[PDB]
């Protein structure tokens, strides 16, 4: 690498239900920002989002806003690039359903999600991580002053992530990747309860903070 | 029919001929630059390619899509080698001739035509590169509504006096010479191709409205689907598209009560051969 | 009476904003001339050896540091590797780390001039300040001998050579000004927390493998550990001075808030050791005349800042 | 824009690319002065071998030729491994000839495809 | 009748908008870590005003900016000239004198009562811009064809293709020559 | 196709959301468009397939194999996707790649035991996809091509492992199918056309194996213009629709 | 004054303070300090007087910067709606040449210049905020002023000092030693471009070679010799 | 009922209409949107806040009312006042870059220090050469670009406006957005008393700051010299 100090090439790498804290507007060089930390028994996570935008776009005139979402591995290179981009695409769909894009012609909104910390002491963790991503992105978008038709929420149960809006009446996101086979309804119910709690916490955070 | 020639082939050693497209020459020797048929029209010798993009000609009636909004002009996709241009002063503004040039309407060009809008237009003139300059000043030209778009190769569009036709089932077809085709609900303007009409003409105060007729019956929609499918069927059989062949395709397709059936290969071929046979027998 | 918020004033006329603030004895970052930003540190929280009782198996982080100054956050993580070696205070016998600085600003893509120069200067300054001797990176290979016949145990001394190679990933959130100092200090604390994993072995060659739990202290020369300071020299323009109802220059410490970064072109940066010696000095007279007095005050402030940063924790 | 996908490879792939381009460009109705025929010739000791496969391309030096139409003029001349100068010309001699044959083949297809699709389009 | 009553709608709004507020905020030493721990002059957040500058010259500047801008001068001039041109036109085609009227007060309704004329004229403008058909062409017409159109301003419309002997010649010619020339003589 | 005018979008949407839905070509909600498939045309590969759709979408799949130690390579099936006009860095390409890799994971995507040669060695399956042309989400297209390619895949026969020189054994496995659905209003559509996908409220990616609705299942925005939320009963509708109209796709693909 | 003196950027300006001095190239008036400071390395040049003396610094330069009343040789690189896009030097910012900027020119009667044509023009406008403008006519009367197309010649790249010396200094022997051998047409462009055309291609080539070789050599007296050896038509 | 005063995304403010007497028609302004929600198997048309802040329902000319949401207790739109920096000048137009929209800097990070130690443009460093167009909207310091045509400078005398006497490179100009324009440029105007140059430096950005003295003139305090601009009226 000509743009980085990677050191010697001869060298080889060394081989050998949950509480929530939500805060916004602590990053000064972007429009929106959100810190989300989650603590369940024998499992702790924490991630940060940053919304840069509405910014200018290269290319032809666009009739509406263009949202980009970038997942960044924090600390450990925990996940595959392909899976990260897949989740990114999923979230893009969700917030394409949520953000009021009509308000932002010829404009781009770039969202960055840093996965700083993800250590669960229990001895495919993407699924359990997605709802917190959605929480943080909704919080950061609301913090950036980016218009949202609703507060995008989500829940996870049995490898099934479901993202809701409108008091859980309708679905903006559905992610199911193995994680065993169970009937759909109770996963829906559990994820909806998680969604409602997360929603309450997010509005609360948006009323004590903004 | 005609002499089939390939690139680099000697067409004639005679220097008398003028030389059109598909040819190049060295002294008296004339060679072909494409694969196609030799064409002799008066003193003009040329070679017509078997395949090629739509080449716009002055006076052509085309359907196009707004690709770009620019400075005092629109860039429209016709399906040719280059984007056509549509000058601001080459369109009709909402109203009578009376309104003079404004800077304001130049600033709100997007209200008349925006990126994505389909329009019916005429090729006024050609630039040096061969790209088309367009105009929409006639009342029959403008933004297209109340229907569906489909397309065929431009070569399959046989030409006539008109390219906007009234078809049974109350559906008007707009056959662009570039192969771009619009299928719409027949309007009162469309109805008036016989031989309070003035109020009718003025009623289209909005020729840049993005709203459809609030009343489009399921019958008209089904018929739109059927016309689309049979036009695509004629295209698949490489049959030249004409009004009569379209209505004949429609009627012949009425055999299949479900319009979906028209998307299968053997059905398309059957409709095609039905039309050709019927044409040869008459 | 037309009015601009401090933010947009810093965008529109940085020089005017800076001068105007300085006319009141303050700065656009709301600190006075020689007032540093406070710093807060979470050390060795990301390392695998963070908890001696329950060592994280999946983790590969040898060292950790989380620094916060003003509103800027710097996260530094030290990973490692091993290279097979081939074949005094002089520079030849010293080593450095290989840092990758990632300053979080709006863009995505390859490294900016900022990131590249900060990385390289971190490397070079680690090398020249002589904080890390090559000898300390030497691996003492134990050997894995088989229990009787039936499994395996490893024996370490209380036959080729090998060397440790340290890598640093440094991410910077909420950048408001020059961030090299923060990166340096963060990397210093991080280096102090590094623990080197013990290593053992079994035209053909066998791989060396690190022990899962055992680790020895990365012995760095604490004498040579310096801390970073930066200063701006501003020339006061008589017309932009507020009424506050013949040329002057002022010294400014710990630059921030864009107005300062955009306006100030005369800068000093120091790596100073608590002992009294200096590890690095950079003078750039792009604007105002850099006088000896300014240099001396800068060295003084750098040394008190160094004592401060070295003492404030533990 | 020319978009090429090599699905299968067995040596002499450059000339193949050339031929594919010629065919596709002619099919597009895009005007050009003549055919360009691509061929490869290997040199085994004293004797040249026409249109080399993968096994022949290894353990042997090869020359790739891009010949314009029926002419002796070369659009492309590619030699990537060492060849005795005094034997190079000979290698070209057969190569050109081979390329000519290739032209005759491509031509032979086009005409047919023409003759077929100009007769059926009629009525 | 899928629609809901306004009262039912307000209800439904009250039930949808319901959420569970919670005053206090929820260990988490990292969040705490990231979230830890004058200027009454207002002369600093304004346009550059030189410290040197004397008060008199400041008064000069403020004075200069209190006087109308060149745009204002030309605009008001063009408006006044417009008013007297449209009165002079309407006068040439509709007589002027006071207090008696014979059907077929001065200008088609003290000659300071010209204000009333203006009052009338604006109404036409007020009346013209409102209806949506006309607004583009009036917006696009220059002062004199604009004047001819005001002159014309329900069933009078004839598709563009108290009284005067000759107005047709005068007004229509004015409408597509775009000059006051016919009126001048 | 793509970049329709607002008028066109309104017309198409109104037809597709009416009851019953009127599709631009008159298809039933569960009806597919005519496609044709060719196999066994790439001799160098262990398997091969080519699929052509009526709208022009064309895809090519190659099946190759190599011996690997399970212990060093836990993944015995790798899908590499190459879409023309799209860089390998592209978001959609890596998304499709990840998805396909998950549908075909040796874990439970397909039966890993069918690949085993020896307790230390096996065949790794390299599935190479080349999308020549696509006007809609090519996930079903690719899935079908891969199905055909795997159902006509032959591998060298075992006798360090040594193999028969001329005789080869047909790879026996039940490859999964991935279906794509368009959610338009209250209507579910199978095999969405480009114009249909331009106005669709949302989308459903639903995997399918041995006659069962299996994972992965995704909600996917077929565009960025009209992405709206949907009710759960629609999801149930989509699942039911797939498991109702999947065995006929399976019997159509598996009849040679 | 009359004595020209070598000078470096940053050196103290040595002219009379009480005497008014109009400042040419090389001399910079600092916008903040209002100090008169030299910014170019070369020879300081003070004209006698008149009404005020001109102080300028002649310095070696290869890159042309447009200034009004300069005679330049450009090449047409683009055609616009009401103007030509012209290049006075490769990699430099282009210059505008109005369609109206020609003799006997109206909106109906347009000039017949194509992309790739040589134009000999006068820099009429050289604002520091705007793109430079050239002209091919007398701006006052509107008739031909010896400007226009240059056909079938050969162009020669040359440093600015050489060109200025060629246009203004009549004691410069290059033109004279060239005239000694053949008849030729020459256009001198202060942008560092010299256009030459002879009746015979051989002679034009000879002119090209000898002009370039003369350009590379600092000594002036050598020219004649060079010309000789060059017009002896060696290969 | 009374409209709630605090607002968050997804919160419903009021139905489409209301009678209290006359029938107020509710128009979805900035921060709100008219969404048709579904409740009890039946339709409800409601104005929904899309932002966090205080809702406002103010009244402008059976009678409809503007419902919006203001943050506290962006993107250039038509009619918005933007503060710009003059980047280019030409006889026809003035190119500017939007630095702030309605007392809000855009972008939030200008990219200072990204390119090194000198004075470098937003994309004048190494980062600009390696920017991923595929994965991001724009580069670090990239700004919305705008154009002030010569016609759109003044309200009157629009035919013969000299932009060189109105703006200079580096000037900070207060403008209003006429049109969205194209992908590259917004179209702006200064044709109002409060619109125009709000900041300027003598010698085209090189000298010290000048202050506005008259509608068409600023002057430098240290030099006393006057320069011609189109000054936006302070206070
Ligand atoms: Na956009
Ligand atoms: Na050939």
């Amino acid at each position: 690498d000509r743009r980085r100090l990677l050191g010697p090439a001869a060298a080889k790498p060394m081989a050998f239900e949950q509480e929530l804290s939500l805060h916004t507007g602590f990053i000064e060089n972007c429009n929106g920002s959100a810190l989300v930390e989650a603590r369940s028994l024998g499992h702790q996570t924490s991630l940060i989002t940053a919304v840069y935008g509405p910014r200018s776009i290269r290319g032809s005139f666009t009739s509406q806003g263009t949202i980009s979402i970038q997942l960044k591995n924090g600390l450990l290179e925990k996940y595959n690039t392909n899976e990260l981009k897949e989740v990114s695409s999923f979230l893009m769909g969700i917030f394409n359903s949520v953000v009021n894009l009509s308000r932002y012609p010829k404009s781009g909104i770039d969202i960055f999600v840093y996965l700083t910390y993800d250590k669960d002491l229990t001895n495919s963790q993407i699924s359990s991580l997605i709802p917190h991503c959605i929480t943080s992105i909704t919080l950061a978008l609301a913090d950036a002053g980016i218009e949202l038709v609703d507060m995008a929420g989500a829940g996870e149960a049995n490898g099934t992530v479901v993202s809701f809006i409108k008091n859980g009446e309708e679905i903006v996101g559905f992610w199911k990747d193995d994680g065993d086979d169970e009937d759909l309804l109770e996963c829906l119910d559990r994820c909806k309860e998680q969604y409602n709690r997360y929603r309450d916490l997010m509005i609360s955070c948006l009323m004590n903070q903004e | 029919d005609s002499q089939i020639v390939t690139p680099g082939e000697l067409v004639t050693d005679d220097p008398i001929w003028m030389r059109g497209h598909g040819t190049y020459f060295l002294d008296n020797m004339t060679y072909s630059s494409v694969a196609g048929t030799v064409s002799r029209v008066n003193r003009l010798l040329s070679v017509i390619p078997l395949k090629g993009r739509y080449a716009p000609e002055t006076g052509d009636h085309v359907v196009g899509r707004i690709a770009e909004v620019g400075n005092k002009r629109w860039k429209v996709d016709i399906g040719g080698k280059q984007h056509a241009v549509l000058m601001l002063g080459s369109v009709n503004l909402p109203g009578g001739i009376l309104r003079r040039k404004s800077e304001s309407d130049e600033l709100q060009m997007r209200s008349f035509l925006k990126e994505g809008d389909l329009l019916n237009a005429e090729v006024q003139s050609l630039f040096q590169d061969g790209s088309a300059s367009l105009h929409t000043r006639s009342l029959k030209y403008g933004k297209l509504r109340n229907g569906m778009f489909c397309q065929v190769p431009s070569s399959l569009i046989v030409r006539a006096k008109n390219h906007t036709h009234n078809l049974p089932g109350n559906i008007t077809v707009v056959l662009g010479v570039n192969g771009y085709i619009w299928l719409r609900k027949t309007s009162q303007m469309d109805l008036a191709r016989d031989t309070i009409t003035r109020l009718e003409e003025e009623s289209s105060w909005q020729i840049y409205s993005d709203e459809n007729d609030p009343s489009i019956s399921n019958n008209i929609r089904q018929a739109i689907c059927r016309y689309a499918n049979v036009i695509k069927a004629l295209a698949f059989c490489e049959i030249g598209i004409t009004q009569q062949r379209i209505v004949s395709a429609y009627e012949a397709s009425m055999v299949y009560s479900n319009v979906g059936e028209l998307i299968e290969k053997n059905v398309m071929e059957s409709i095609g051969s039905d039309i050709l046979t019927a044409e040869k027998m008459r | 009476p037309i009015t601009f918020p401090p933010e947009v004033l810093a965008r529109i006329s940085p020089e005017l904003s800076l001068q105007r603030h300085l006319s009141l004895g303050i700065r656009p970052c709301l600190r006075k001339y020689e007032e540093f930003r406070d710093v807060a540190i979470e050390n060795n929280t990301l390392s695998r050896y963070a908890d001696a009782g329950n060592i994280d198996t999946k983790n590969n982080i040898l060292g950790s540091n989380v620094l916060k100054s003003g509103k800027t956050i710097v996260i530094t993580s030290i990973t490692g590797g091993i290279i097979e070696e081939t074949s005094e205070d002089i520079i030849a016998n010293y080593a450095s780390v290989y840092p990758v600085v990632e300053v979080e600003r709006g863009r995505v893509g390859a490294c900016t001039d900022e990131e590249m120069t900060i990385s390289q200067k971190l490397h070079d300054s680690i090398l020249h300040s002589r904080i890390l001797p090559k000898k300390a990176l030497k691996v003492k290979a134990g050997v894995r001998s088989a229990n009787e016949d039936g499994t395996f145990s490893v024996l370490y001394p209380d036959k080729r050579k090998w060397s440790y190679v340290l890598y640093a990933k440094i991410v910077v959130l909420s950048r408001t000004g020059p961030v090299f100092d923060l990166c340096w200090n963060s990397l210093m604390y991080a280096l102090q927390s590094v623990k080197l994993p013990r290593a053992f072995i079994d035209r053909e060659t066998y791989e060396i493998i690190c022990d899962q739990t055992k680790s020895v202290p990365l012995m760095i020369n604490a004498k040579n550990i310096a801390f970073a300071s930066n200063y701006g020299i501003v020339e006061l323009d008589p017309e932009c001075q507020l009424q506050n109802s013949k040329l002057n220059t002022v010294l400014i410490a710990d630059l921030d808030t864009e107005a300062e970064e955009t306006s100030i072109h005369s800068t000093i940066s120091i790596l100073a050791a608590p002992s009294g010696n200096y590890k690095q000095l950079t003078l750039m007279g792009g604007g105002a005349k850099i006088t000896p007095e300014m240099i001396k005050r800068s060295l003084l402030l750098s040394r008190v800042r160094a004592d401060d940063l070295s003492t404030r924790f533990n | 824009d020319i978009e090429i996908h090599v699905l299968e490879q067995d040596g002499g792939i450059m000339g193949s690319l050339i031929n594919g381009i010629t065919l596709a460009l002619i099919d597009a109705g895009i005007s050009m002065f003549d055919y360009i025929s691509g061929i490869s010739v290997g040199l085994y000791d004293t004797t040249p071998l026409l249109d080399t496969n993968s096994l022949e391309e290894n353990a042997m030096s090869t020359v790739t030729l891009g010949v314009v139409g029926k002419s002796e003029k070369l659009s492309l001349l590619l030699v990537e491994d060492k060849i005795p100068l005094d034997r190079l010309e000979n290698v070209l001699a057969i190569g050109i000839a081979g390329a000519h044959r290739v032209r005759d083949l491509m031509d032979e297809e086009l005409r047919k495809h023409a003759q077929k699709r100009v007769s059926n389009a009629s009525a | 009748d899928d629609k809901l009553n306004l009262e039912e709608s307000w209800k439904a709004i009250k039930e949808m908008n319901h959420y569970c507020f919670l005053k206090n905020d929820p260990d988490f030493a990292f969040t705490n870590f990231i979230i830890k721990d004058k200027k009454h002059n207002n002369e600093l957040l304004g346009i550059f005003v030189p410290c040197n500058l004397p008060k008199t010259t400041r008064k000069v500047a403020i004075e200069n900016f209190n006087r109308p801008s060149p745009d204002d001068i030309i605009q008001s001039a063009q408006l006044n000239a417009f008013n007297m041109n449209i009165f002079e036109m309407l006068r040439i085609d509709e007589g002027l004198r006071l207090k008696i009227y014979k059907d077929t007060i001065g200008i088609g309704h003290k000659d300071e009562a010209e204000k009333l004329f203006n009052q009338d004229v604006d109404a036409a403008v007020r009346g013209i811009l409102r209806n949506a058909k006309l607004k583009p062409v009036y917006d696009s017409l220059d002062a004199v064809r604009r004047a001819a159109l005001i002159n014309m301003v329900a069933g009078f419309t004839n598709s563009l293709r108290n009284q005067t002997p000759n107005r047709a010649k005068r007004v229509i010619t004015t409408f597509r020559t775009g000059t006051w020339d016919a009126y001048k003589n | 196709h793509m970049s329709l005018s607002v008028a066109e979008k309104s017309y198409l949407y109104d037809s597709l959301a009416s009851t019953p839905s009127i599709r631009p070509d008159g298809r039933l909600p569960h009806q597919f468009r005519p496609i044709e498939i060719f196999t066994d045309f790439l001799p160098s590969s262990n398997g091969s397939s080519r699929i052509i759709a009526s709208d022009g979408s064309e895809c090519i799949v190659s099946i190759k194999s190599k011996v690997v130690d399970h212990h060093v390579e836990n993944e015995l099936l790798q899908v590499d996707v190459d879409i023309a006009g799209q860089r390998d860095d592209a978001l959609v390409v890596e998304t499709i790649t990840s998805l396909l890799n998950k549908v075909l994971k040796s874990g439970s995507g397909v039966d890993s035991s069918k690949l085993q040669l020896t307790k230390k060695y096996s065949f790794k399956i390299f599935v190479d996809v080349l999308v020549i042309s696509s006007h809609s989400h090519p996930i079903s297209l690719i899935s079908f091509a891969i199905y055909s390619a795997l159902n006509s895949t032959y591998l060298p026969k075992l006798i360090l492992p040594t193999f028969h020189d001329y005789d080869m054994v047909k790879l026996d496995i039940n490859p999964p199918l991935v279906f794509i659905l368009a959610v338009v209003g209250n209507n579910m559509l199978l095999d969405p056309a480009a114009n249909e996908s331009e106005v669709a409220n949302n989308g459903l990616i639903i995997s399918w194996s041995n006659g069962k609705i299996t994972s992965p299942i995704r909600s996917v925005a077929l565009n960025d213009s009209n992405v709206k939320s949907f009710k759960p009963h629609l999801l149930k509708q989509g699942l039911a629709m797939v498991e109702k109209y999947a065995p006929d796709v399976v019997r159509s693909l598996e009849n040679l | 004054d009359s004595m020209s003196t070598f000078i470096f950027p940053g050196d103290s300006f040595p002219v009379d303070p009480t005497t008014p001095v109009k400042l040419g190239p090389g001399i910079y008036c600092d916008p903040n300090t209002q100090e008169i400071r030299p910014v170019n390395t070369g020879v300081l040049h003070v004209s006698a007087k008149g009404k005020v003396q001109t102080a300028y610094i002649d310095y070696s330069s290869k890159r042309y910067i447009p200034s009004v009343n300069d005679f330049v040789i450009g090449v047409i690189i683009g055609t616009f709606s009401d103007s030509y896009k012209v290049s006075l030097q490769n990699f430099s910012s282009s210059v505008s040449l109005s369609y109206m900027a020609f003799p006997n020119a109206s909106k109906k009667n347009r000039p017949t210049l194509q992309v790739g044509d040589l134009v000999y023009a006068r820099v009429c406008t050289a604002e520091k905020e705007l793109e430079a403008e050239i002209e091919c006519f007398d701006s006052t009367t509107g008739r031909d002023a010896g400007f226009g197309i240059l056909e079938d010649g050969m162009i020669i790249d040359v440093n600015l000092n050489f060109a200025r010396q060629l246009l203004f200094n009549n004691d410069f022997p290059l033109l004279k030693v060239l005239a000694a051998h053949t008849k030729f047409e020459v256009a001198i462009g202060l942008n560092g471009k010299i256009w030459v055309k002879c009746e015979e291609l051989s002679n034009t080539l000879a002119c090209y070679r000898t002009i370039m070789e003369c350009c590379q050599k600092n000594d002036t007296a050598a020219f004649k010799d060079i010309a000789k050896r060059q017009f002896k038509e060696i290969l | 009922f009374q409209f709630p005063e605090i607002a968050y995304p997804g919160k419903l403010i009021c139905p489409q209409y209301g009678t209290e007497d006359i029938i107020f028609n509710y128009v979805p302004g900035p921060g709100t949107k008219l969404i048709q929600y579904e409740h009890n198997g039946r339709t409800l048309e409601a104005i929904t806040a899309t932002l966090v802040g205080t809702v406002r329902c103010e009244e402008e000319k059976v009678k409809n009312i503007l419902v919006s949401v203001l943050p506290g207790t962006n993107l250039p739109k038509e009619g918005d006042i933007v503060l710009t920096r003059v980047t280019r000048l030409s006889l026809q137009r003035a190119n500017v870059e939007i630095l702030a929209v309605e007392d809000k800097p855009s972008p939030i990070d200008s990219g200072i220090g990204s390119n090194g130690s000198g004075i470098v443009a937003a994309g004048g460093g190494s980062g600009a050469a390696t920017f991923s167009v595929s994965q991001a909207s724009s580069d670090l310091g990239e700004t919305f670009r705008g154009i002030i045509r010569s016609q759109d400078v003044r309200s009157t005398d629009r035919d013969r406006v000299k932009v060189i006497e109105c703006f200079k490179p580096g000037d900070i100009v207060r403008a209003q957005v006429l049109s969205l324009g194209d992908g590259t440029n917004y179209y702006l105007t200064t044709a109002r008393n409060d619109l125009g140059v709000v900041f300027a430096r003598a010698a085209n950005g090189a000298g010290g700051l000048m202050y506005a003295t008259d509608w068409q003139m600023m002057t430098s305090p240290v030099t006393g010299a006057t320069e011609k601009r189109k000054c936006a009226k302070p206070f």
